[PDB]
Formats: C-alpha cells, sequence, structure tokens
C-alpha cells in the first residue's frame, strides 16, 4: 500500500509534467516529441502493468492493487487527452484542407454535361478533391505509424479520423452558407446541390480516406471506420441529397415529430373536430375534418378583417390528391365560426403517421392580398390512437423546425421545377404575413 | 453406467425373441394320459371328467378355462416340456425354430439392433458379439436358467368383500411350479399386511409365480363347495408374474386379475421379489430398466437424433399416449416393457417424465397434457368396482406416488416461471409459440386437476388463479420494460418521422418534469401490450373465460401500475408545473379517453 502510492504519485508527476508541457510540443516543428511523449505515456502504462505484475498482480493487497488499477486508467485517459491535444493541433490544418477539397469539388457539378477536367472520372475527381488532405494524410500517418506505439497511433489516428469526417460534414457536405443560398431568403438561385457526380467523388474521396485510416490494417478497423458515426453521419447528409420528393417528404414528416406539442407565442387558436376513417368503404385513409371555428385571432387590422380557415394536408404521395380546402370568409370576426366539414385522401400505402394537417387562418383580401394569420400542424401520429379528435390548435406565424427539416426544405427548394416539392416547400414557407398582431413565433 | 450396459444386454435379448412373434398355443382338448396338474391353476386333470387343453407344440397342459392365462411362450413351454419328458430331439428342433426366428428377426428388422447399440453407443464388433451371446442365452431355453426367488408378500390394498360381514379374511397362495406356499391370514381386513416371506427354487423362467388372494372360508359352505370346485376359500383375485419379468430386488404393486367369470376382483396385491437368476446376479427391476432404456432411447432421439428437439410421434386415438417414439424405438420400449411385464402406465409416467425436462419445447406441452390427463383418467376412473381413492390407487402405482407429485410440482413451478414471462417467452409473433403457451397452460391445468383428481388435493392451486398471477408478474415485467423503453418502443412502432424512432434518454424512455411526452408514448405503448393482451393473448388463453380474460387483466394491472406512477408524477408536475396548462388537457384528454376505452 505505502509502495503502490510511491508509484501513483511519481507516474502521475510524470504524466502531468509531460501532460503541462504537451501542447507546447504539438506545433508543426516538432511532431515527434508529442509521439515520444505519448510513447513515453504509454510506456508508463505497460512498465507500470509488468510492476502490477512483479508486485503480486492479482495476489497484490486490495487497496495497492486498486491504487494501481486506478493509476492505470488514469494513464490511459492522460492518453487519450495526449492523443486528443495531438489531433487537435492538425485540425486548422484539416479544416484548411477540407475546405480546400471543397475549392476543388465546386469545379465538379453534374457532370454528365460539363467538360472533361470535370466529368474527369469519378475516381480522378475524388483524387483531385482529396490532394490537398492526402499530402497532410500520407506523410503524417506513415510518420506516426513509425514513430508511435500501436496503442498511440489508434488513439491518435481514431482523434483524427473523427475531425476529418466531422470537417467534411460540416466544411463540404451541409456548409452553412447554404442555409443562405437556398434554405433561407438571401439569392434566387438554384444554390446547385450535391449533384450525382458530386455525391459520387465524395463517396468515393470517403472510401479512400476510410483506406487511408485503415492503411491495409495498419490503422483503424474497416469494422470501427463503417461503424462510425461519424461517417455514418456524413453518409446520412449525402444521402439526402440525392432523396425523392415524396421521401424527402416522409423524412420531413417523420423527422419533425415537434411539429405537434405546443405552437409556442400563439396567434389564436383553431378548434377542429377531426375524424381519421381508416375508410370503412376502402381500407385507405380519408381525413374527415370539421372546422368548427376559430378564437383569439390576433389580426384586429387596418380594415375590413374578412378571415377564412385554408386547411391543408400533408405527406407522401398527394400529387394526384386535393391539398387544400378553405372554409368561407367571416366577415369582421375575430372569433369566426364555420362548421365546416372537409374530406381530405391520404395515400393508401403511407400510413396515417407519414401525415400532418397544415391548418391556416388567412384575412380574405380582393385587389390586395389574403393574409396570412397564422398556421397550426396537427400529427396524425396521434389520430391514428384517437380515431376521432376535438382540439383546439393554437394558431403559430411559422411552423419550428429542426436541423433535418430545414435541411430537407433547402434540399427540396433545389428541386425547383417539381410541382409537387414546389407546393411543399410554398407551404412550409407560408408564414403569417407578419401585420395587425405581430411578425415571428417561438417554438 | 452398470445399469445402462445390463439394460442393453437385456433389451438385445427381449427383441431378439420379441413376445410379438411367440408361437400360439395350439391346444387339442386332451383327457390326462398321466395324473396332471393344470400348469397355470394346479387343479387335477384326470380321466373324462378333467380333461384339460394339452397344447401339441409345447405339451403344456392346462384348464380350458386356464388356456389363455399361459403368457407361457409355446416354444420355450414346448423346449421345457419336451426336456423335462427327455425328448431331446423335440427339443432342439424348438431350439432349431427359436434360432430361425431369431434370423428372421435380425434379418427382417436388423435397425432394432442397430438403434439398441446406438442408444447404448456400443460398438457394431461388441454388439454383434453380445447380439451371439444374447441369442445363446435364448437358446439356454431355460434348461441353463436357474434362480432362486425370495417372495415377501407385502400386503394388498382394496380387496373384494365375500363374507357375510361384508369384508374378508384374505391369505396368499403362492406357487411356484412344484412347491406351493400360504400366508397366514388376515382377518376381516380389505387391505391386509402380510410382510411374510417364502423362498421357491425355479428352475424355468416359463414358470409363473402364481400369487392367488382368498377368502379364508373354513366353515360348513367351503367344506361343501371343496367337493365340486378346487378354490374353496373364496377367491379375491391373482397375479400370475411371469418369472422372465423377475429382475433382482423388485417391489411391485399388482392389480389383482380374475381367475373365473364367478370370481368378483378388486384391489392389488404389494409384492417384494428378491430373484437371484444364474447368469444375472444382483440386477435392476425391469421398471428400472425399463427407465433407463426409456431416458436413454429418449435422450437419443432428442439429443442425439434430433439435436435437442423432440420429435413428437404420429399417434391417435385413446393409445396415442402410448406411442412415445417412431416404429422401431416403439418396438424397443414395448417389446422391453411386454417381455419384462413394465405395465404401460409406467411407461407413460416415465415419458411424461422424460417430456418434463423438455416442456418449453414445440408441441410437448400438448402432449404432456394429453399424457396426464391420460395418467389421471387411468388412476381416477378405472373401476369404480374398487373400494379404494383415486389417491390410494395411485399409492398402488409402481411409478411412485411421491416422485410423480414431485415431479408435477417441479413441472408446475417451471410452468408457473415461464408464464411469469408469457409475453417474452411467447412471443405474439409465433402463433406456434402462442398454441405451445395454450398448451402450457392446459398442461397447467392437467396438473391441478390431477392435483384434484388423483391426488384428491382439498385446495391444490387453482390454475385459473396460478395463471392469473404468472400473468400479473408478466404484466409488471412488461410495465417495468416499457416504462423504462418507451421512447424506443414508441419512436419504432408509431412515430411517422424515422429520425425520432431512436434511444431519448432513458429518462425519456421514463418520466420527465419538462414534458408529458412520455406518459402519452407510455399511454400508447400501454394500449399497444393491452391490445395485444385482449387480441393475442386472451384468445389464446380462452380456458377459464369466466375466472381469466387476458385483456381485462393486462388492462387492469398496466392501468393499476400507469395510475399510480401517473399519479405520483401528476402530483410531481403540480409542484413544478413546468409543462403548460394545456399540455395537462391533453393529457387529460388522453387519459380520460384510455381509462374510458380500457379501464371504465
Amino acid at each position: 500500500r505505502r509502495f503502490a502510492k510511491t508509484i501513483s504519485n511519481v507516474l502521475l508527476q510524470y504524466a502531468d509534467i509531460v501532460s503541462k508541457d504537451f501542447a507546447s510540443y504539438c506545433s508543426k516543428e516538432k511532431e515527434k516529441v508529442p509521439c515520444i511523449l505519448m510513447n513515453n505515456t504509454q510506456q508508463l502504462r505497460v512498465q507500470l502493468e509488468k510492476m502490477f505484475e512483479a508486485m503480486g498482480g492479482k495476489e497484490l493487497d486490495a487497496e495497492a492493487s486498486g491504487t494501481l488499477k486506478e493509476l492505470q486508467v488514469k494513464l490511459n485517459n492522460v492518453l487519450d487527452e495526449l492523443s486528443h491535444v495531438f489531433a487537435t493541433s492538425f485540425q486548422p490544418h484539416i479544416e484548411e484542407c477540407v475546405r480546400q477539397m471543397g475549392d476543388i469539388l465546386s469545379q465538379v457539378k453534374g457532370t454528365g454535361n460539363v467538360p472533361a477536367s470535370a466529368c474527369s472520372s469519378v475516381a480522378q475527381d475524388a483524387d483531385n478533391v482529396l490532394q490537398p488532405i492526402m499530402d497532410l494524410l500520407d506523410s503524417n500517418l506513415t510518420l506516426f505509424a513509425k514513430i508511435c506505439e500501436k496503442t498511440v497511433l489508434k488513439r491518435v489516428l481514431k482523434e483524427l479520423w473523427k475531425l476529418v469526417m466531422n470537417t467534411m460534414e460540416r466544411t463540404i457536405v451541409l456548409p452553412p452558407e447554404f442555409l443562405s443560398k437556398l434554405k433561407d431568403h438571401m439569392v434566387r438561385e438554384e444554390a446547385k446541390s450535391l449533384t450525382p457526380k458530386q455525391c459520387a467523388v465524395v463517396e468515393l474521396a470517403l472510401d479512400t480516406i476510410k483506406q487511408y485510416f485503415h492503411a491495409g490494417g495498419v490503422g483503424l478497423k474497416k469494422t470501427f471506420l463503417e461503424k462510425s458515426p461519424d461517417l455514418q453521419s456524413l453518409r446520412y447528409a449525402l444521402s439526402l441529397y440525392t432523396q425523392a420528393t415524396d421521401l424527402l417528404i416522409k423524412t420531413f414528416v417523420q423527422t419533425q415529430s415537434a411539429q405537434g406539442s405546443g405552437v409556442e407565442d400563439p396567434v389564436g387558436e383553431v378548434s377542429v373536430h377531426v375524424e381519421l376513417f381508416t375508410h370503412p368503404g376502402t381500407g385507405e385513409q380519408k381525413v374527415t375534418v370539421k372546422v368548427v371555428a376559430a378564437n383569439d385571432l390576433k389580426w384586429q387590422t387596418s380594415g375590413i378583417f374578412r378571415p377564412f380557415i385554408e386547411v391543408n394536408i400533408v405527406g407522401p404521395q398527394l400529387s394526384d390528391k386535393k391539398r387544400k380546402f378553405a372554409t368561407k370568409s367571416k366577415n369582421n370576426s375575430w372569433a369566426p365560426k364555420y362548421n365546416e366539414s372537409f374530406q381530405f385522401s391520404l395515400s393508401a400505402d403511407a400510413g396515417p403517421e407519414c401525415y400532418e394537417l397544415q391548418v391556416c387562418v388567412k384575412d380574405y383580401c380582393f385587389a390586395r392580398e389574403d393574409r396570412t394569420v397564422g398556421l397550426a400542424v396537427l400529427q396524425l401520429r396521434e389520430l391514428a390512437q384517437r380515431g376521432s379528435a376535438a382540439c383546439w390548435l393554437p394558431l403559430g406565424r411559422r411552423i419550428h423546425m429542426d436541423d433535418t427539416g430545414l435541411t430537407v426544405l433547402r434540399i427540396l427548394s433545389q428541386r425547383s421545377n417539381d410541382e409537387v416539392a414546389k407546393e411543399f416547400v410554398k407551404l412550409k414557407s407560408d408564414t403569417r404575413s407578419a401585420e395587425e398582431g405581430g411578425a415571428a413565433p417561438a417554438p | 453406467e452398470e445399469l445402462k450396459n445390463h439394460v442393453y444386454k437385456k433389451t438385445l435379448q427381449a427383441l431378439i425373441y420379441p413376445i410379438s412373434c411367440t408361437t400360439p398355443h395350439n391346444f387339442e382338448v386332451w383327457t390326462a394320459t398321466t395324473p396332471t396338474y393344470c400348469y397355470e391353476c394346479e387343479g387335477l386333470l384326470w380321466g373324462i371328467a378333467r380333461q384339460g387343453m394339452r397344447c401339441t407344440e409345447c405339451g403344456v397342459k392346462c384348464h380350458e378355462k386356464c388356456q389363455d392365462l399361459l403368457n407361457a411362450d409355446c416354444l420355450q413351454r414346448a423346449a421345457e416340456k419336451s426336456s423335462k419328458h427327455g425328448a431331446e430331439d423335440r427339443t432342439q428342433n424348438i431350439i432349431m425354430v427359436l434360432k430361425d426366428r431369431m434370423k428372421i428377426r435380425e434379418r427382417n428388422k436388423p435397425e432394432i439392433f442397430e438403434l439398441i447399440q446406438e442408444v447404448f453407443a456400443v460398438t457394431k464388433s461388441a454388439h454383434t458379439q453380445q447380439m451371439k451371446a444374447v441369442k445363446q442365452s435364448v437358446l439356454d431355453g431355460t434348461s441353463k436358467w436357474s434362480a432362486k426367488i425370495s417372495i415377501t408378500v407385502v400386503c394388498a390394498q382394496g380387496l373384494q368383500a365375500k363374507d357375510k360381514t361384508g369384508s374378508s379374511d384374505p391369505y396368499v397362495t403362492v406357487q411356484v411350479g412344484k412347491t406351493k406356499k400360504r400366508t397366514k391370514t388376515i382377518y376381516g381386513n380389505l387391505n391386509p399386511v402380510w410382510e411374510e416371506n417364502f423362498h421357491f427354487e425355479c428352475h424355468n423362467s416359463s414358470d409363473r409365480i402364481k400369487v392367488r388372494v382368498w377368502d379364508e372360508d373354513d366353515d360348513i359352505k367351503s367344506r361343501v363347495k371343496q367337493r365340486f370346485k378346487r378354490e374353496s376359500d373364496d377367491f379375491l383375485g391373482q397375479t400370475i408374474i411371469e418369472v422372465r419379468t423377475l429382475s433382482g430386488e423388485m417391489d411391485v404393486w399388482y392389480n389383482l386379475d380374475k381367475r373365473t367369470d364367478k370370481s368378483a376382483v378388486s384391489g392389488a396385491i404389494r409384492l417384494h421379489i428378491s430373484v437371484e437368476i444364474k447368469g444375472e446376479e444382483k440386477v435392476a427391476p425391469y421398471h428400472v430398466q425399463y427407465t433407463c432404456l426409456h431416458e436413454n432411447l429418449f435422450h437419443f432421439v432428442t439429443d442425439v437424433q434430433n439435436n435437442g428437439v423432440v420429435k413428437i410421434p404420429d399417434a391417435k386415438g385413446d393409445d396415442a399416449w402410448k406411442v412415445y417414439y417412431d416404429e422401431t424405438a416403439q418396438e424397443i420400449v414395448d417389446e422391453f416393457a411386454m417381455r419384462y411385464g413394465v405395465e404401460s402406465i409406467y411407461q407413460a409416467m416415465t415419458h411424461f417424465a422424460c417430456l418434463s425436462s423438455k416442456y418449453m419445447c414445440p408441441g410437448v406441452p400438448a402432449v404432456m397434457s394429453t399424457l396426464l390427463a391420460n395418467i389421471n383418467a387411468y388412476y381416477a376412473h378405472t373401476t369404480a368396482s374398487t373400494n379404494v381413492s383415486a389417491s390410494d390407487r395411485f399409492a398402488a402405482s409402481n411409478f411412485g406416488k411421491e416422485r410423480f407429485v414431485k415431479l408435477l410440482d417441479q413441472l408446475h413451478n417451471s410452468l408457473r416461471i415461464d408464464l411469469s414471462m408469457y409475453r417474452n417467452n411467447f412471443p405474439a409473433s409465433s402463433p406456434e409459440r402462442l398454441q405451445d403457451l395454450k398448451s402450457t397452460v392446459d398442461l397447467l391445468t392437467s396438473i391441478t386437476f390431477f392435483r384434484m383428481k388423483v391426488q384428491e388435493l382439498q385446495s391444490p392451486p387453482r390454475a385459473s388463479q396460478v395463471v392469473k398471477d404468472c400473468v400479473k408478474a408478466c404484466l409488471n415485467s412488461t410495465y417495468e420494460y416499457i416504462f423504462n423503453n418507451c421512447h424506443e418502443l414508441y419512436g419504432r412502432e408509431y412515430q411517422t418521422d424515422p429520425a425520432k424512432k431512436g434511444e431519448v434518454p432513458p429518462e425519456e424512455q421514463g418520466p420527465s418534469i419538462k414534458n408529458l411526452d412520455f406518459w402519452s408514448k407510455l399511454i400508447t405503448l400501454i394500449v399497444s401490450i393491452i391490445e395485444e393482451d385482449k387480441n393475442s393473448y386472451t384468445p389464446c388463453l380462452n380456458q377459464f373465460p369466466q375466472e381469466l380474460n387476458v385483456g381485462k387483466i393486462s388492462a387492469e394491472v398496466m392501468w393499476s401500475l400507469f395510475a399510480q406512477d401517473m399519479k405520483y408524477a401528476m402530483e410531481e408536475h403540480d409542484k413544478h408545473r413546468l409543462c403548460k396548462s394545456a399540455d395537462y388537457m391533453n393529457l387529460h384528454f388522453k387519459v380520460k379517453w384510455l381509462y374510458n376505452e380500457y379501464v371504465a
């Protein structure tokens, strides 16, 4: 016990002295020194296991053993931290690289109708795209594979792999400026999607990076790399960029689950009674929507208010179907009753959980434009249990969204000739024309 | 292992010369050519007035009434008679017909002797040599078979009444060939205990131990009857134990049989018989050997041939419970059992004991339930003319009452356990596992019914209740499971956006103070479970429709557990008030609906 403390104190004090200087050695001229310090650390772990076993291993006293097991886990963690601190000094270079990989990939588009330097083979474009990072990777990974002990190397490589995957995801696949250029209002450009050719090229650059990080078994196992959540996330974002309009729309309804649990800063409310009929005549689904009334409409307007309620169904396979209904209008009435019953058809195939009603109140305005007063979403997953529901839907100013709703939306907006996508994008991109009671909601 | 090897030698001996292809006795009417005593009842055959039947082939002699009590093999009887009369050529001719019968048997059904060999893991060589040895053991006839026999007459149970008193004075005569001995008489008792030992020398395994139970009439009417009939001591019943069905130290309840049509007979006699056979010293009883055979054959068929799978035999009718295997394996146990006097109910209780280990396996609970309904029907109903309870008649089981009671208790417990996780152990996604669940309960019923009917238990744990508790236990564990896995389950089963199907935190696959969504999701899962119980498990478990409705019990337990939890949760939300008024109203509507749909 007395001696295990000695060991612990000395070896942690070593680990600490190293850890404290470690970052100062992580500069580009001394790459070996961090590797050596990591190897020292790891050599402590190895020599400590020897010493633990020399201290009788399993036959050591329980508190001495506990002390040394503690010490070994702490030292393991020091090595993980050092590996992270080391991998982190490469992050700016990996970001610069991946931005350059992005500058190169911007020149590749949907190249079946573009010149042979960009309808250059999927392989050659992947190699060009990769060149900034492969100058980094080949040299460094081959140096580390030498000078790092195999435990040190694997830890360094995991921290570098993650860093590359995440950097590529952020910098290439989901660049924040594509909020600006077709999620957002900033430019009437088609943004240009990741085109099938740039989806390829990237998927091949990634298989090459994976092979690089695998390094024929000298690096990370193919199994770690394939199961990598970093890679899986990157693949997911990529998969979205080619996905069909209905599948994007289904994905939106299935993912935007939170568009059905309380609008924040409401602009009124709508009483609906809704009857899902798994249509007793067909086994399709039909959705009866009795629009009973609206109430508390924040729209004391500069004129004759003439509210009516648009009801829209949303979900997959609606091109052939009446997506929209509206109530009659009511003059000068912030609490207009309607008692009007509509009947959407869903698809036969997609279940009610693939669909949502979107209920919109609008002021009827000839000569002008019919102003959106507010919007509410009802998820038909709820009705899949309820069968029929009376509910007072609070009305919002805009529909509230996650990254995947906003990603699907910026993807669908690039399909700027698909009429279903156009109407979907238009429909989700409908917000309360602010005035007579206010502009921006809460989520 | 020592029993396994001997059972193998005996099973080959049994099956090389099977009883099913024994020769029938060719009985001519015969006038006794010397003063003769009937080979079965020992009455004097002499002259025209006491003609018997003489089998031409075997020269066994009996009364006409006795010819059918002679289960003694005609060819072995013929070899013996020919020997006892010095007719050696006839003896050898019969040894040749016995050889040809064994060659026919091997040639016709080699797969029997191969399956014995594989069941007992013997080599083909040691099999062929042991086969040659058992062929010789059968051709020793009984000229080279001899034994000492120590017959302790232990007790009888359930004897008939023949006295003016409405009881009897039972005693036993034990006869073994040339020698007749008698127990002392027990007076006025239909369940007499003698505990009396006789020693006999038997030079012939086709002799029969005639254990006859008699009412000791010393009166004038007996002294009159003695002139006309040879069994004055008013016959209470017999057992005729074939000496080939004796092995080692036996302890056996024999049901008593009718000698004559005027015999009224009931009850059983417990006989402890030690047999010291030449060349078969210290051997186990044929019940224990049969158990060993059946167990090895079962473990061979199930584990070795079928990799663990219990191959249920194709068998139908009121004898289906007597079929345990395919034909070859069936013939092994049946010829062993028939040659060695092992009663069908013992075979069944044994096979039920085998099946009780493999009760989880598909269809087995149905077979076991059926088998136990038959074992039940056997002890419960058979012969109302007995003056003995079903439990006492079952205490006369050679399987052992205790053993079967314990077996049933262990099984009942194993069934209780598996039923306490019935959803997991019998997933609705497998109809066959639902049918096994059904038959698991039908077996539990059959056990409870056996406890009620055969054991005559006054308060067996009522099957419906036992199951209802199991269902409760499962529902509790289900409730826990869903209550720990709520988001995964809900995400998967209902969520229309795939991005929401995944592993939301355990504290949200469980209760949150910040949002009600767990409870909403839990309600839908509770519904899914109640519906699965209503829809799958309630039809499955319709055995006690007036006492067990799984959908009701599911709704009650699930609501109860939910309601306690929800009540604490709402109390907690009432303190914090982090969710909005509207949300509690929506939850209220859902809870209202849930309650009103399933609970109200």
